[PDB]
Order: structure tokens, then C-alpha cells, then sequence
RNA sequence: GCAGUCAAGCGUUCAUAGCGACAUUGCUUUUUGAUUCUUCGAUGUCGGCUCUUCCUAUCAUACCGAAGCAGAAUUCGGUAAGCGUUGGAUUGUUCACCCACUAAUAGGGAACGUGAGCUGGGUUUAGACCGUCGUGAGACAGGUUAGUUUUACCCUACUGAUGAAUGUUACCGCAAUAGUAAUUGAACUUAGUACGAGAGGAACAGUUCAUUCGGAUAAUUGGUUUUUGCGGCUGUCUGAUCAGGCAUUGCCGCGAAGCUACCAUCCGCUGGAUUAUGGCUGAACGCCUCUAAGUCAGAAUCCAUGCUAGAACGCGGUGAUUUC
RNA sequence: AAGGUAGCCAAAUGCCUCGUCAUCUAAUUAGUGACGCGCAUGAAUGGAUUAACGAGAUUCCCACUGUCCCUAUCUA
RNA sequence: GUGAACAGCCUCUAGUUGAUAGAAUAAUGUAGAUAAGGGAAGUCGGCAAAAUAGAUCCGUAACUUCGGGAUAAGGAUUGGC
């Protein structure tokens, strides 16, 4: 018989299976549509998320109740050191899809790159790219012959860039390599745009700007098995519940004689890949410029770091991107930042921000001091001086 | 912006930190943490509590 | 007939709380049966915030106010909320007056704070509220 | 229980806006009977709780046709099950009946869904009481009170997790198929305008928030304490002091990190093809007709864009490939 | 053979029945107070009333609370 | 020793140190716990849990078989020196 009341169903079934991801780093599995009329330039970029912080700005939109007046707003921080092109990739439409036709790389890879290749790097003998140097030391018709292919054939070019992992304060010394499409331009600008940057780093500058929408692609933070009660938000039964009360106490009529693909059930929660859009950028931060930390109105000489570091991740000496809200991942996580795949209007977007003040105190505990030399002035000398 | 100060231990206060309290008499209390929220309302006096601006001042620290 | 909308708030007082009267129309408690403009979800009480407008009955009072239901709003609240400004606040109790559908004060002068939300939210409340915040 | 045909009449005039007698044709298996085919070397028996999916005879939401449709409100009908359909007092209740909110509080199926999922109030063992009946033992589809709810480690299904073999190994990719998601309201303005004698009183565009749901996240606020981190307190023990043990985490205040809450914050995309319906050109039928050929616009519908998984017997690119 | 007296009651005894009125609640098939042609109350098959007592059966109120709104966290 | 106490808690004499172990800390359990605002809206039903608690002083209703009800209800105080 029909059930006695009606509920909305527990989850949503487009985010099957609840299972763990294939790889750490998320793929990007659409790019923006290209607009060959316009220079070329990439789409994406990679960076570390680093942590969270508060920012305090007015608010511009007319007709709110809190029009011309401060608000209160959470962000998340990514750190992004420029990412360094070495190699470029043509795409060919097949009947069955895009197939990938010819990979050509640049002359010489850092070590960072190369750990990428082995499990065993310090056993190894390094072998990895020396012959295919050696198309380099000829003339470079090996090189030149499959740029020409690329150019003749290919109808989506994407570079494989790396990021400098080396420069953050993490541990792991491999770098991240993954493709990244090129838009703008015709065929042969892409091919000669990529071939030129070869070796090169691009700064994430040049790929966002202030004011912008954006996409964060991530891997969730783990949890592993997880009971049904917090893998998909069901009632917990009455404390009278025998043999257990965070589970589902009916999982599926007589008929059909199964158990469906519908019904809740526990298993992995966490480490899922997912796509969050309409991420707004607040400001993008310069590594070598002191006072990053600093504003129009604020005028004090700090940095983005907190003080004693962010938690868990340490210092910011590089470029960064501040993001309005929170991201999908942890602190430490490999994140894909993506350009917008439509022209966004809602005048949520469009709007010009203006930080007035930037959080810095410790989060660590119940900081209070902005500055080493805000609590040295309010607690003046002590005995350890 | 603006920075307040802790109705019990004179802590700065920046934006978003803390609660404020409105008692029955209209009177407007702010707190820097929970700390200093609960030994309001444990009936503390400020000025016996070491740590606090108002004893330092008292015993000219 | 509120006369304009309202940011988010907390909910700190579901269907049963018994709240303070804070107007001179006789009334000492508000008991809450109801809330204006709740939704619908099985098993989830209706609760009430600081500036929304609820079905009580007087549980404690003058006897020609008692068992019947009329409307009244909500002028304090205990449950702590966030206000856009980034500021947690909460007041030392639950209080609210007696009023008609369409907002008017059945009394004429109100003890004690009213929060910022509820006097923006209904002028008749403002116009006699002493303090605010 | 639901739906048709006919049309005497109702409807100021007027059969069919909305209804409709006397008759008559059906559909349904969410009622109850009729029957006794299956089960008495046993298919756990009422209701509620929990959870998933399906049906449309559609309560609400989208788009329309009709009216005895001026406006507002309402009524009849079409395409439509995409999306929702609640909180309580009394009762074991199904049912029923009121209070209240709401866009709305529509009806049903899945062994009258669901007891190795729960619960055990009711019915339906043994104790006991009352009324009527019986000489009596006892009876009562009458009332009342107390009464043990067992087992999964197997197979499959489902949820997650590994994995032999495709020269070896590593990195970067393609996308067959399967899944899929957002939802509804208010205020301001339009406007005291259209409409109307008046009383009354809209709508499209625009703006700001909110409801239900979903996916994340922990800067802040709140919760949690074996950080047994710091301090305090009682009894006892180490001669005193210092510093400690024990009291199954002794107790109390604060308490970072981690985890976590509409009790916290952030985010939830836009193109095509259609249904009903309204049209164009235009015959059949010299006229006329949205239809027959052809064709335009069109719904919360459908397919894509986007989002999740990646065939472990689907596929491509690229690096390095061993001498005792 | 005598035709239910004194009392008591929709009571653990009333079918009709969720009886009628009042009270209690925003709303009560519950509770209590009344009414009685009572299907089928009633006098040691004992009637009516009773202070105290009860791991007996019921209704309401105050205090209290993770029973619930709505779940979260810690230890063995 | 604490205390009203053969209560609970700690110690001396005497007696044991026996109950398969190691590593890890998922879900679901069993046992022990804490929770913002609301306060029985949960449920057949306040089931379970919470609140109360020693002692001294003050104060104590209806009813009653005059014996009770009674620790009724309701308040204050408590260390060390
Ligand atoms: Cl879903
Ligand atoms: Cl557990
Ligand atoms: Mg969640
Ligand atoms: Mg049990
Ligand atoms: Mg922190
Ligand atoms: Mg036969
Ligand atoms: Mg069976
Ligand atoms: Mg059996
Ligand atoms: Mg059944
Ligand atoms: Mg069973
Ligand atoms: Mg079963
Ligand atoms: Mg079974
Ligand atoms: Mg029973
Ligand atoms: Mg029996
Ligand atoms: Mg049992
Ligand atoms: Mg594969
Ligand atoms: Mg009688
Ligand atoms: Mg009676
Ligand atoms: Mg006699
Ligand atoms: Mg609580
Ligand atoms: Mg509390
Ligand atoms: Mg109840
Ligand atoms: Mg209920
Ligand atoms: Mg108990």
C-alpha cells in the first residue's frame, strides 16, 4: 500500500556511485568553447589549496538592506606558483570521438617533471626522455615534422604544463602534469604559441583577473566506510530500535525480489571528484610583492600568511588566488581552477570588489593580534626580552 | 571598519570575532571569545582575574 | 503586512515555547501554536525568529485574553544569529506583543529591547519600542 | 467506486455555460460478498514507525481551451505524474473528527509493500474482575486489568573494496553505456493603473529576500574533551616539604587540534526538438477550412550542453625497455 | 411467591454510544462534575462511604530533561 | 582514616597478579558520557534519561478513625583559619 505521508527522497541519484575517486588530482572534463577570434590563452590553471581566511568589504547592490555597508565574508586561499609548459598535444575528430594523434615535448625537463615518470626514483637510472633528446640534436627535423602533423590534422590543441611543487612548503617533490586546452586562434597560432613557450612558466596573471567567475575541480576530503545515517542524511530510528538504530529499516518491498539501486546504503563517504562553479575571484596575489596581505584602507605592511602559518600548510611566498567562499578539497590538495562555461550576467557577477581588511590573525586558536608588532605594542616588554 | 573592545578583559575585538549580549536593561556587552563570555557569566569579577587590562591597571602592572 | 523582507535568522522557537509578553496589553506569556509562512517537511516543527509573525493563545493573564488564538510577534530572541555584518548576538530572553493580522499593536508601549530586524520589518512596533538593540 | 449515450426538464428568456429525470452501454479491482483452486510434517496475523519505487481517475505548480469569463474571485475541460502534498488535540485504531499553517494539504498499488527492520497499544493461550445467560461445569463477533517477539557466518541481490590473463612498465587522454536535479513562495515596483456607476481591483518586464531539496566546506560562531594541556577541590596513601599514586576518565572551570550543525558559511548551467493549443498558405468541395501535401509559434515534457562513474574481454597518444 | 426499597451509575457493570449538559484544551472517542425507563446497577450472590497504605489501573499541573525538532562528538 | 554507619572510597597484616595473545582504531553494535535554542511538540503511554538528595535553622494546607497526613508544600545556611 501507498506510504502514509510524503517526504522528499534522501540524496540525489546523479552523484552515483558513491565511490573513490581514480586519481587524486580531478579531471577537467569540459573546456569552455573556443572563440578563434581572440588571442590565444589557456583555460585553466593548477594550484595548492592552501587555507581559509575573513575579509571585510561593502557591499554594492542597490536595493539591499545592507546596500553601502560593510559585510562580513569567508575565503579560501589557493596558492599558485606559475606552471611550466613542456609539451604540446593535437586532437583529431573521429566518428568514435576524439582521438589524440601526436605528442611532441620540449628539449629539456627538470627533475620534478621526470619523478612523475618512476615509483622507484632514487633506484633509478634516469633514463627517462634520453633518446627522445636526441630528436634535439639533429637539425630538429624529427621535431618539425610532427608540429607540421599538428598543424595539418589536429583540430583541438591542448600543452601539458607542470607545476613547480618545489616552491610550496609541501613534502611531496613530484610535480602535477596535466593538459590544459588552448582557445583562441587558429590551428597553426596554437601550435607556434605552445612550441614558443616551451620551457617557459606562465603566471596565473595572465590566465584570471579581479572580479571573476570561476570553477574549483577537486577531490573531497576522505572519510572512508561511513553508516547511512551520515553517508545520506536518513532518520535515525527510535531509541526502543533493537538490533541497531543508524540504519534504514526497510530496504525494498517483496516485489520486485531485489534490492534496489535506489535504496541507501552504507559504504565509502568522501574522496569524490566534483565541479563547483560561480567561485568569484577577490584578489590575485603577487609572491614578490610585500604587503600582500595588505589593503587601500588597512595601509599595514603584512603578508597573506597568518601569523605562525597556515595550519597544516605553512607560509604563502608565491602568487595566489583569493576565492569568495569554500572550495571542494582539503589544505594541501592538488585543485584545477577553470574558466566560467558561459557569460554570467546575474549581476552577482560583474560586480567590482574592494577589499577594505584582510584576517591575519592566527588560526591556530583564538588569535588576536594582526602583527608581531600589534601585540608587542599592546602587551609591551615581557621577560623573555 | 572598527574595533571594539572586550566588555570584560579590554581584548581588541575585530570584525566577526566574539559575541555581543544585550542584557534586560538594554545594556550592551561584548566578548573577544568564550572565555571571557563564560566567566561573565559565572558572575567573575574582572578586576580579580590576573590576565585582565582592568587588574593590571588596579595593581599598576 | 510586513512592510518589506528579511534576511535569515536563526530559529529559536518552535511550536510549544512559551514566551514573555513584552506590551501592556494584560498578557504575561505568548504560547506558540503556530508560525506564518513556515513550510512543509514531515517530522520538522515550525519555528519562529526575531520579526516573524506567529498564531498564540495568552496562558497567563487577563482572563478576556485567554483561550482564543490571535497573532503575535516575535521582539526578542535568545538562540544567538549572525547578522550580515559578521556580529553574533542574542538577547536574555524570548519576548513578544500582541497584534492583529495586519500588524498593529493590540497594546501601546513595549518593555525592554526590540531587536533591529523586527522594528525595520513592522512600523507599529517600532513606533512603540523605546530602545533598539 | 468511476466513466459514457439519449434529452423530458432546471437554468428570468435559452435542452446540452454549468446541470439533468425516465431509460440504456461500459470500465475498475483502492469496498464487500460469491466460490474453495493453491498452502493445516505452519508462507509469522491489526496499526503505527522507517524507506524505495510505481500507477493517474491531477489537490498544487507550467502552458492552454470554455463560461451566464467587465475586473477580482471561481467554475468546466485539454496536454501533462517533471516536481511537492505538512505540524498537532482525542482514539490501539484503518477510518473519523476538529485546531492551524500552507502554492497545495489528491486518490491508490507494490503477498490488503515492509516483524531474522523495530515497536507490541489492539486482537487471539494460561491469572483475575463485572454484567446478562446456565441447576452446574461453563458461555458471551460485551466491558476491564496483567501477560518471554529466537537464528544469518551460506547463495543471490544491493552497497562499497581488491584482482590473474591481453610483450613488460610508466605517464597523459578518448567516451560506448548507465545515472542525473533543483523546487516553490513573498515583498517592493508596475499601480490604487487597466477594468468598473460604484464597491472593489490585476498582469508581463525589473529588483530584493525567503521555502523544500542537493553537493561541498570549517575563516568565524556554537557543540564535543584522554591534549587527561593548565589551574582549582574532596577522601586516603608516600614521616613533613616538594612532587606524586589510587577513587574502573574522582569531581569542577577554561581548554587548542580534529570532527561537526539551516545551530555555521559557500555554490546549484543553457541550447534544441515537441504535446495541448493558437496560426500561415491551401485543396478536397469553383466557395470555405490550422491539414489532406507543405509549414510558423509553442509546456514544470523530451534529447542534448553541463555533472558522476569509466566497458575490470572498448580504444588512442607518449617515455623507458635489463647481458653474468 | 414478591415486583428493585435505602443508595449508586454511560461506573472495571449502558447494547444504542464518540449518550446529553458543564468543566478542562488553540483543537480532547481521554479525564472530572452532573443528568438516568439503568440493553443487563442494588443491599454479608453484601449496598453506600472512607483517614492511612500501594513496584496496582487512570487524568491534569510544576520542576526536569537528546523523547522529539535534528542530529553531532568522546571513551572502553 | 573519612563518615551516623558492618554504606561507598583509600591503606596495614595476610593472599593473589589468575581469565589466549600481538597490531590497527572503518561501518553497525554493547557499556559509560556530554550537548547551543526550544522543553513531551516524541510515544499507546514521560518508556528511558534528567532533575531532587546529607545536616542545621525557618516554615508547613485540605482532610482525618485525632493516632496521622509530614521530610507535606515552600525558603536559608554549610570551606579554611
Ligand atoms: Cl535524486
Ligand atoms: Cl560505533
Ligand atoms: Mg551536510
Ligand atoms: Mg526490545
Ligand atoms: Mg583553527
Ligand atoms: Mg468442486
Ligand atoms: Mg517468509
Ligand atoms: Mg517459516
Ligand atoms: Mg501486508
Ligand atoms: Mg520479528
Ligand atoms: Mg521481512
Ligand atoms: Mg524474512
Ligand atoms: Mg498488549
Ligand atoms: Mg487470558
Ligand atoms: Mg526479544
Ligand atoms: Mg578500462
Ligand atoms: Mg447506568
Ligand atoms: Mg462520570
Ligand atoms: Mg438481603
Ligand atoms: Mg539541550
Ligand atoms: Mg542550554
Ligand atoms: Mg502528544
Ligand atoms: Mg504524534
Ligand atoms: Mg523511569
Amino acid at each position: 500500500s501507498h506510504r502514509k505521508y510524503e517526504a522528499p527522497r534522501h540524496g540525489h541519484l546523479g552523484f552515483l556511485p558513491r565511490k573513490r575517486a581514480a586519481s587524486i588530482r580531478a579531471r577537467v572534463k569540459a573546456f569552455p568553447k573556443d572563440d578563434r577570434s581572440k588571442p590565444v590563452a589557456l583555460t585553466s590553471f593548477l594550484g595548492y589549496k592552501a587555507g581559509m581566511t575573513t575579509i571585510v568589504r561593502d557591499l554594492d547592490r542597490p536595493g539591499s538592506k545592507f546596500h553601502k555597508r560593510e559585510v562580513v565574508e569567508a575565503v579560501t586561499v589557493v596558492d599558485t606558483p606559475p606552471v611550466v609548459v613542456v609539451g604540446v598535444v593535437g586532437y583529431v575528430e573521429t566518428p568514435r570521438g576524439l582521438r589524440s594523434l601526436t605528442t611532441v615535448w620540449a628539449e629539456h625537463l627538470s627533475d620534478e617533471v621526470k619523478r612523475r615518470f618512476y615509483k622507484n626514483w632514487y633506484k633509478s637510472k634516469k633514463k627517462a626522455f634520453t633518446k627522445y633528446s636526441a630528436k634535439y640534436a639533429q637539425d630538429g627535423a624529427g621535431i618539425e615534422r610532427e608540429l607540421a602533423r599538428i598543424k595539418k590534422y589536429a583540430s583541438v590543441v591542448r600543452v601539458l604544463v607542470h607545476t613547480q611543487i618545489r616552491k610550496t612548503p609541501l613534502a611531496q617533490k613530484k610535480a602535477h602534469l596535466a593538459e590544459i586546452q588552448l582557445n583562441g586562434g587558429s590551428i597553426s597560432e596554437k601550435v607556434d604559441w605552445a612550441r614558443e613557450h616551451f620551457e617557459k612558466t606562465v603566471a596565473v596573471d595572465s590566465v584570471f583577473e579581479q572580479n571573476e567567475m570561476i570553477d574549483a575541480i577537486a577531490v573531497t576530503k576522505g572519510h572512508g566506510f561511513e553508516g547511512v545515517t551520515h553517508r545520506w542524511g536518513t532518520k535515525k530510528l527510535p531509541r526502543k530500535t533493537h538490533r541497531g538504530l543508524r540504519k534504514v529499516a526497510c530496504i525494498g518491498a517483496w516485489h520486485p525480489a531485489h534490492v534496489m539501486w535506489s535504496v541507501a546504503r552504507a559504504g565509502q563517504r568522501g574522496y569524490h571528484s566534483r565541479t563547483s562553479i560561480n567561485h568569484k575571484i577577490y584578489r590575485v596575489g603577487k609572491g614578490d610583492d610585500e604587503a600582500n596581505g595588505a589593503t587601500s584602507f588597512d595601509r599595514t605592511k603584512k603578508t597573506i600568511t597568518p601569523m605562525g602559518g597556515f595550519v597544516h600548510y605553512g607560509e604563502i611566498k608565491n602568487d595566489f588566488i583569493m576565492v569568495k567562499g569554500c572550495i571542494p578539497g582539503n589544505r594541501k590538495r592538488i585543485v584545477t581552477l577553470r574558466k566560467s562555461l558561459y557569460t554570467n550576467t546575474s549581476r552577482k557577477a560583474l560586480e567590482e570588489v574592494s577589499l577594505k581588511w584582510i584576517d591575519t590573525a592566527s588560526k591556530f586558536g583564538k588569535g588576536r593580534f594582526q602583527t608581531p608588532a600589534e601585540k608587542h605594542a599592546f602587551m609591551g616588554t615581557l621577560k623573555k626580552d | 571598519m572598527k574595533v571594539e573592545i572586550d566588555s570584560f578583559s579590554g581584548a581588541k575585538i575585530y570584525p566577526g570575532r566574539g559575541t555581543l549580549f544585550v542584557r534586560g536593561d538594554s545594556k550592551i556587552f561584548r566578548f573577544q571569545n568564550s572565555k571571557s563570555a563564560s566567566l561573565f557569566k559565572q558572575r567573575k569579577n574582572p578586576r580579580r582575574i590576573a590576565w585582565t587590562v582592568l587588574f593590571r591597571k588596579h595593581h599598576k602592572k | 503586512g510586513a512592510q518589506g523582507t528579511k534576511f535569515r535568522i536563526s530559529l529559536g522557537l518552535p511550536v510549544g515555547a512559551i514566551m514573555n509578553c513584552a506590551d501592556n496589553s494584560g498578557a504575561r506569556n505568548l504560547y506558540i501554536i503556530a508560525v506564518k509562512g513556515s513550510g512543509s517537511r514531515l517530522n520538522r516543527l515550525p519555528a519562529a525568529s526575531l520579526g516573524d509573525m506567529v498564531m498564540a493563545t495568552v496562558k497567563k493573564g487577563k482572563p478576556e485574553l485567554r483561550k482564543k488564538v490571535m497573532p503575535a510577534i516575535v521582539v526578542r530572541q535568545a538562540k544567538s544569529w549572525r547578522r550580515r555584518d559578521g556580529v553574533f548576538l542574542y538577547f536574555e530572553d524570548n519576548a513578544g506583543v500582541i497584534a492583529n493580522p495586519k500588524g498593529e499593536m493590540k497594546g501601546s508601549a513595549i518593555t525592554g529591547p526590540v531587536g533591529k530586524e523586527c522594528a525595520d520589518l513592522w512600523p507599529r512596533v517600532a513606533s512603540n519600542s523605546g530602545v533598539v538593540v
